[PDB]
């Protein structure tokens, strides 16, 4: 609904500063988290998050760490709500892939470089992340310059490949329109004189679907395009429209001529489970 | 605040004519500088202008490649050049720099160039 | 390309009456639209620098009235060196001139 | 060893500088050349009338107090020289609540040319206030402006004015769109002057033209609305004996319609006029009325 | 140039912790407004946001110079130097002032000591609205400010003639209600502190039938 | 404890103590209670929580620690502090479940070279919880287990103290609000064997109505959880139930 | 649901601080509310408290006010989201009770 996700990292960054050389202590120096106060430490931001903050308990969680021949490493406990824009035009059956751009904002390509440290073991924990819904398939490191107005600045992006569970939803929103249907089915093995029965099927049937419908349309944001799930729902209204329209043609031409209502009966009873079949055959083979 | 153009040219069809505009008053690094020209009894009309601070340089869709503008920062000075003229453009040129709300305030006094044999 | 067509061509008038000429844009431009006057064989001298703001130096008498995309210019009583074109320019893009008008005495 | 000499143009720089005083204070008007990079055109939200803007706020003045000689031509330094100097306080005339981004470190930027024209640059986040008239509801166009000038400097003092033709000073990246509900058409930048109690100031507008995309609201408003209104005159074509039958398509029928004009008025603004939906709701269920009315005569 | 110099004599022994007359008479503090919107007034919490400029005038016999310039004009860089009265909003749940892109802030010190301090403010007013009547409802609920630390023996605020002056009214956020007018007013409390002068602003809002009119009746 | 961010908060007064010997003093008292800024002026260990997503460090209506320092050098920090962790749970027993959420914290920027860390009384002794201090609406909480170990980070390896909260969720919500009306639903449903045969839209109705009764229940009880990927026990119970109650309208359509 | 209630009160507080004694003057002096930061005052902190702020406009509501023999008072305006844990056993015929701790 914000097509935005939050993500926790250690954010570890190393350059070599010549001013921070020292030869006469032989040991690795860790100095309080403010000392980077008085250091340099490169303006790097993300472009497309939206709120994120440094954890500060029970102090500032940053780490610098000096070494004797001048490098740096500096650390950083982040939490970005980076912006992910979604296409659900597959939804729920659907593989997003939303970035995270790391960029210098002030220095230009001739005045820093940005390189993953390892460049394939630079991003880490990525197989212990357990999402709820999605499932990592598959993340990326790219190294690019970019070119904006002032100038060429360098770039680093982290990119994931989220392939969503079905599970929740073939339990949630398939089953109770497809036992709908098969309900709405009942309808033909019922006498075609009875007028409340058929009548009491077809419309509960009805509102039960669109009610079903416009309820799952208020956890999603308003997406001019048709989802899969709504598709699978215009479907099963179809087929529940076309039912109670059936017992309706049946009830018009029965004082007339009931052999021709007892045999479109018959021929509801064989069919319309044929064609549910089909299209959900059809569907399912288009979507997966 | 002073714009001093060229003096008239005589040039023959097929050459390639030079225009200076030395500007007084003023960092041409500051402001754009424009290049105008008006045929005799005609409405005015845009050829070019340039950036002094970078070398930024847009042209006229009908002016792209027969004309060209640049710049000298140390003596002020824009210079146009009409790569290959030919007997039409017999027109005056005109320098000016942007005003406040992009208006020309300070316009040159005009090159009349003539294209003849 | 953004075209000013500008009204009426040439036009005629007596000394101490109103006038007013028209800069029809053809797409938006919001105040960016310039007055210039152009006297016989010299530079054009900018009268009105956005839509309605005099420049320094020039009479009260000049007015300018802005919009999206129509645009007047209207002078007073006029004078007897009034006789010059003057050419409407828009500047919300690159610049385009008009036609100018060519003011007479009659 | 540049970094001594480096070190010794900064200070002679801000030796004897007052960042209280605009450049040229006594014999000047200052011109601030500003500029706009929209990366990315934020959520409009209908709700609250707002609308969200990730922008590259760009400034660039003269300061002649800031001439320099030395090795490098431009100076781009940190965002921690801007705060020692002046920078102009632009702010948005309709802007709500405005964040300035600090990840990981202020997202700023300074670069001081040699001969003293500087340049300024900011990444905001900008929820500035679009007006709507929601009388063309779901059908409707709206221009978002955005309105920026100086606080406590009139026009006498700091004029501002777009860096390029007014036409290319706003510019939106190609990919930045998080509009998932509307349809940026363009941009439309103009400037102009406001009078106020305490003087006059100059004041740049910029307007952005949306357009709204109708598939949602018809998705799920106008199909079951005319799905309902189908399935009422459905009851005509059953026979007169049947009595329960008909009843029940009207009355179920009825409902519908008044659960649909419930749930389409919950995603509007609280607004106190008829909107075309409204319209479109109120005849339909008119038709399904009637169409009870009808059977109840028959 | 000298501007410089004014400036550092008008700091050069100056307590920014001292108001103005700390042990002569109170110090009178002229209060103007201008009402840009007055943002939803939503029902269920009893309150309704408002966006104004704030401004202050006072006079200050220490803030005296002698110059050729008449008036001294300044952005929030010298607002910490000075004394600045502790004006807050009596009947505020949350209000906060604006820093993008730099703090909206103004100070103009004139010649004789005059200060002018103006600000800009957006307060989540609170009013308990008697929904009686609903929705044909008429309230009149008000935006309440005063010192916090000052007593009516030390800080007095006093009105102008054209104090509050309301915007264009067309582009408010005011959807279920309708402005229809304005009242300033000045009274004197009690605190287990002291007497305060309370200053108020009283706005008139009338509940416009229409939504309601379409959405139950 | 939420349910659906799969977090939980705690309010704690976290108490460090250390010893530095540049802070050796004698004087007419033992320790020295101070105040809470001079903690800024001496060396205080960058200790954080390795599983918290928003903490906070109180500081109403003065920044709220306290730093007493005795005069041999040992110096107690105590703040208080509300930190919302993590808590994974496994929710295929829901509502029967039983977590164990944990409270990890260690030290940043110093590995088990610098600096290690210790509980000052007995590990079983150590995080106490105060008698009033619950405000879990709908879990139980058991007790807590400490333990202390050696984590391995790409800057080095740390010591890591974690603390464990076993709960236990309480089902008297879940019973009144879905299993009842599930066994109250199926039995409306089977009270359709009772009508006579003759009476088709009785049966009908009752068949319909139990339907989307079910269905209504069904797509109500999953909201309360967070959408996970496989079915709980509460889902198998509607799942039977939605089975009866389907069944029993297929007995009265064969009837 | 939050089992919360929030409150927004003057809180103030006075001490005597026999440093900041004076006899020259008879008046009770009213300082800045930025001289706060230099005098000491005490570790006041509610315990049940989730989120709390001392309102900043137009400045930082505080008061701080000497007397010459020393008293020393000092208020702010506090809004606090103290909780308090409901019974709701007798829902809605029930009477809560929701406290707020002060403690040093
Ligand atoms: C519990 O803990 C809480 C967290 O620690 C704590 O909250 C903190 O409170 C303190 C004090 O109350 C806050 O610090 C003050 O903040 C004031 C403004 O706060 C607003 O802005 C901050 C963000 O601040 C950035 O933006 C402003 C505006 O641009 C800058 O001025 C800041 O320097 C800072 O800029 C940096 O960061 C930017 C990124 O954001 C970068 O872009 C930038 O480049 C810089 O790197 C917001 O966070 C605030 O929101 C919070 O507060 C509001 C209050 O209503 C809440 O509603 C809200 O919910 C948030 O909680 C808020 O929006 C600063 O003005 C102030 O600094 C001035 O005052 C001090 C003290 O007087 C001076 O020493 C200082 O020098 C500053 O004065 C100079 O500037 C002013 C400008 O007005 C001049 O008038 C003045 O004369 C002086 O100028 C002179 O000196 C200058 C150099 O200093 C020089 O340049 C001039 O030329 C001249 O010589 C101070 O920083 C802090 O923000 C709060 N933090 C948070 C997270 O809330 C809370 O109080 C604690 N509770 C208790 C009970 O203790
Ligand atoms: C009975 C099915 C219920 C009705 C189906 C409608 C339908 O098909 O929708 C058409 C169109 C709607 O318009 P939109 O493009 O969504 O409008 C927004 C757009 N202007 C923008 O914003 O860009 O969408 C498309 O055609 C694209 C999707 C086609 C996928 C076909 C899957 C078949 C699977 C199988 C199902 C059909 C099998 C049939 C077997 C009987
Ligand atoms: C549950 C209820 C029923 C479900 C099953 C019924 C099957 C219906 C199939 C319709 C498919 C849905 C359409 C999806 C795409 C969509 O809404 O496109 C919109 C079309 O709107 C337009 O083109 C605007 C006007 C047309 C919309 C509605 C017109 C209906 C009138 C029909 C009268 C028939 C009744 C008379 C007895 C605009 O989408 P976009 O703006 O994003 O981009 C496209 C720009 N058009
Ligand atoms: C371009 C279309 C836009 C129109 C907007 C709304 C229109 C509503 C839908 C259409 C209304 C009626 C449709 C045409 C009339 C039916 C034709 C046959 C009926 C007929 O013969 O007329 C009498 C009325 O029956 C009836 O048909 C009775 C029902 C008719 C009106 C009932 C009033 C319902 C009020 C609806 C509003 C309520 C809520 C709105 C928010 C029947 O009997 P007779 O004996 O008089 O016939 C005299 C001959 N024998
Ligand atoms: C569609 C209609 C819906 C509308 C209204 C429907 C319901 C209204 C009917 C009114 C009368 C119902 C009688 C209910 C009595 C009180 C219910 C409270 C249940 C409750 O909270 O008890 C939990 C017991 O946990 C447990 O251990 C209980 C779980 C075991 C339940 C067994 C279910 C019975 C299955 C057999 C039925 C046979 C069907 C016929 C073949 C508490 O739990 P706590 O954690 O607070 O701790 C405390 C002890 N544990
Ligand atoms: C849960 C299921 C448990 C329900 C208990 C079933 C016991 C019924 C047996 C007692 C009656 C004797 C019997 O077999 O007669 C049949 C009764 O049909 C019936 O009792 C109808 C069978 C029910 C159909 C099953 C519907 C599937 C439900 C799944 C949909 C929803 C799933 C949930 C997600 C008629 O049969 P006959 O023609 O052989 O007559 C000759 C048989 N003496
Ligand atoms: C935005 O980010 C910048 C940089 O990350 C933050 O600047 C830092 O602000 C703190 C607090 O103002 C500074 O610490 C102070 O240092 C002075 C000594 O100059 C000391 O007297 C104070 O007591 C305090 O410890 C810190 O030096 C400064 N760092 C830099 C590089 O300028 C800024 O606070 C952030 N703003 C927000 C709203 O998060
Ligand atoms: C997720 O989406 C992102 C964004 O589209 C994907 O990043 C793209 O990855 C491909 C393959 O790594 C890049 O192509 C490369 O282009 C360079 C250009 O010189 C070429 O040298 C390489 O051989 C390769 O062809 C592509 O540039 C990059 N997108 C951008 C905007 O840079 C990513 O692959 C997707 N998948 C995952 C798992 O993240
Ligand atoms: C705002 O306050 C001022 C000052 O109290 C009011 O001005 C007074 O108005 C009354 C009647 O209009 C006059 O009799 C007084 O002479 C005015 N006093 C001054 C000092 O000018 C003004 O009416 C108030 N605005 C309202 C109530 O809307
Ligand atoms: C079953 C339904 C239609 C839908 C509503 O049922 S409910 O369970 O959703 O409220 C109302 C309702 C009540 C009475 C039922 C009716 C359907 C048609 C019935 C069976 C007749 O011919 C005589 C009695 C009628
Ligand atoms: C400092 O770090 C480097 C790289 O991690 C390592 O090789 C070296 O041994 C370290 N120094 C000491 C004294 O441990
Ligand atoms: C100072 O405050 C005390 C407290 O009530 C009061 O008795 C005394 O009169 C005050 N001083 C003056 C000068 O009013």
């Amino acid at each position: 609904v914000n097509m935005d996700y939050t993500l926790t990292m250690y954010f570890q960054q190393a350059w070599r500063d010549k001013r921070l050389s020292y030869n006469v202590i032989p040991l690795n120096l860790t100095l309080d988290n403010r000392v980077a106060d008085q250091l340099w430490v490169p303006d790097t931001y993300f472009l497309n998050d939206k709120k994120s903050f440094v954890h500060g308990v029970t102090v500032k969680n940053r780490m610098i760490r000096l070494h004797p021949d001048g490098t740096v490493l500096y650390g950083l406990r982040i939490t970005t709500t980076a912006a992910c824009m979604m296409d659900l035009r597959r939804y729920p059956l659907d593989e997003q892939n939303c970035t995270l751009e790391i960029e210098s904002y002030g220095y230009t390509t001739d005045d820093i470089e940005f390189y993953w440290r390892g460049d394939d073991n630079a991003v880490t924990g990525v197989t212990k992340i357990e999402l709820p819904q999605f499932s990592i398939v598959d993340y990326k490191l790219i190294t690019k310059k970019v070119v904006f107005s002032t100038g060429s600045y360098p770039r680093l992006s982290l990119s994931f490949k989220l392939k969503r569970n079905i599970g929740y939803f073939i339990l949630q929103t398939y089953m109770p329109s497809i036992l709908i249907t098969i309900l709405s089915w009942v309808s033909f093995w019922i006498n075609y004189d009875a007028s409340a029965a058929r009548v009491a099927l077809g419309i509960t049937t009805v509102l039960t679907m669109t009610t079903i419908n416009t309820h799952l349309r208020e956890t999603l944001p308003k997406i001019p395009y048709v989802k899969a799930i709504d598709m699978y729902l215009m479907g099963c209204f179809v087929f529940v429209f076309m039912a109670l329209l059936e017992y309706a043609l049946v009830n018009y031409i029965f004082f007339s001529q009931p052999a021709r209502a007892a045999a479109i009966d018959r021929w509801s009873r064989i069919f319309f489970p044929v064609v549910f079949s089909f299209f959900n055959i059809v569907y399912w083979l288009y979507y997966v | 605040v002073q714009l001093q153009q060229s003096g008239a040219e005589l040039v023959k069809p097929g050459a390639s004519v030079k225009l200076s505009c030395t500007a007084s008053g003023f960092n041409i690094k500051d402001t754009y500088m424009y290049w105008v020209k008006q045929r005799p009894e005609q409405g005015l009309e845009w050829i070019g202008r340039i950036d002094p601070a970078n070398g930024d340089t847009k042209y006229d869709p009908k002016f792209q490649g027969k004309a060209t503008i640049t710049t000298d920062t140390f003596s002020n000075t824009a210079y146009l050049q009409l790569s290959s003229l030919t007997s039409e453009d017999t027109a005056v040129y005109y320098c000016a720099r942007k005003g406040l709300r992009w208006a020309m305030d300070y316009w040159g006094q005009g090159t009349s160039v003539t294209v003849s044999t | 390309n953004i075209v000013m067509t500008q009204s009426p061509k040439s036009m005629s008038m007596s000394v101490g009456e109103r006038v007013t000429l028209s800069c029809k844009a053809s797409e938006y431009v919001g105040t960016y639209v310039s007055w210039y006057q152009q006297k016989p064989e010299q530079s054009p001298k900018l009268l009105i620098y956005g839509a309605s703001n005099r420049y320094t130096g020039v009479p009260d008498r000049f007015t300018g009235s802005g919009s999206a995309t129509d645009f007047t210019l209207t002078i007073g009583s006029v004078q007897a060196e009034d006789l010059a074109d003057y050419h409407c320019g828009q500047s919300y893009s690159y610049p385009t001139f008009g036609a100018g008008t060519k003011l007479e005495l009659k | 060893d540049n970094t001594t000499v480096f070190t010794r143009i900064l200070d002679r720089l801000l030796d004897g500088y007052d960042n209280r005083l605009r450049p040229g204070l006594g014999e000047r008007v200052t011109e601030v050349k500003t500029d706009i990079f929209v990366t990315s055109f934020g959520p409009v939200s209908d709700h609250d009338m707002e609308y969200t803007i990730d922008v590259f706020f760009r400034q660039s003045w003269k300061d002649e107090r800031l001439k320099f000689k030395g090795p490098m031509t431009v100076l781009r330094l940190n965002n921690l020289m801007a705060s020692k100097i002046w920078t102009p306080d632009t702010f948005f005339h309709n802007g709500k609540k405005s964040v300035a981004h600090n990840m990981t470190m202020p997202n700023k930027l300074l670069r001081i040319t040699e001969d003293g024209t500087l340049l300024y640059t900011m990444r905001l986040t900008v929820r500035a206030e679009c007006p709507m008239h929601l009388e063309d509801f779901p059908m409707d166009a709206h221009a978002c402006p955005l309105k920026f000038g100086s606080y406590a400097y009139t026009r006498a003092e700091v004029v501002y004015e777009w860096t390029r033709e007014p036409a290319r000073s706003v510019v939106v990246a190609e990919d930045g769109s998080r509009l998932n509900q509307y349809d940026l058409l363009g941009q439309t930048v103009d400037s102009g002057i406001v009078q106020s109690s305490t003087g006059e100031y100059v004041v740049m507008t910029t307007h952005f033209h949306l357009k709204r995309k109708i598939g949602y609201f018809v998705i799920q408003t106008y199909l079951p609305c005319i799905m309902t209104v189908i399935l009422s005159q459905v009851s005509f074509w059953l026979n007169r004996e049947s009595v329960p039958a008909r009843t029940v398509f009207g009355v179920t029928t009825v409902l519908t319609m008044t659960t649909l004009s419930i749930s389409a008025r919950n995603s509007l603004p609280k607004v106190a006029y008829a909107t075309a939906m409204d319209w479109f709701i109120a005849v339909c269920y008119a038709f399904v009325f009637s169409a009870l009315i009808e059977f109840a005569t028959v | 140039g000298d501007v410089t110099v004014i400036l550092n004599n008008l700091l050069e022994g100056y307590d920014n912790k001292l108001r103005p007359d700390i042990g002569v008479k109170p110090t009178l503090i002229h209060t103007d407004m201008y009402v840009n919107s007055i943002g939803p007034v939503n029902a269920i919490n009893m309150e309704y946001t408002i966006d104004i400029f704030f401004a202050q005038t006072w006079y200050d016999r220490r803030l005296k110079f002698n110059s050729t310039i008449k008036v001294l004009r300044l952005n929030s860089n010298m607002v910490g130097k000075i004394w600045i009265p502790d004006t807050f909003f009596r009947n505020s749940k949350k209000a906060d002032a604006h820093w993008i892109t730099t703090p909206n802030r103004m100070l103009r010190i004139w010649n004789d000591g005059r200060v002018l301090y103006t600000l800009r403010l957006t307060i989540d007013a609170e009013c308990q609205l008697q929904l009686h009547n609903f929705p044909m409802d008429e309230h009149s609920c008000p935006l309440e400010f005063s010192s916090y630390g000052y007593p009516r023996e030390e800080i007095v605020y006093q009105w102008k003639r054209s104090s509050v002056e309301v915007g264009d009214t067309r582009s408010w956020r005011l959807y279920q209600f309708s402005f229809v007018g304005l009242r300033n007013t000045t009274e004197v409390v009690k605190t287990t502190s002291g007497d305060y002068v309370v200053m108020s602003v009283y706005f008139d809002l009338s509940r416009r039938m229409g939504y309601f009119t379409i959405q139950t009746y």
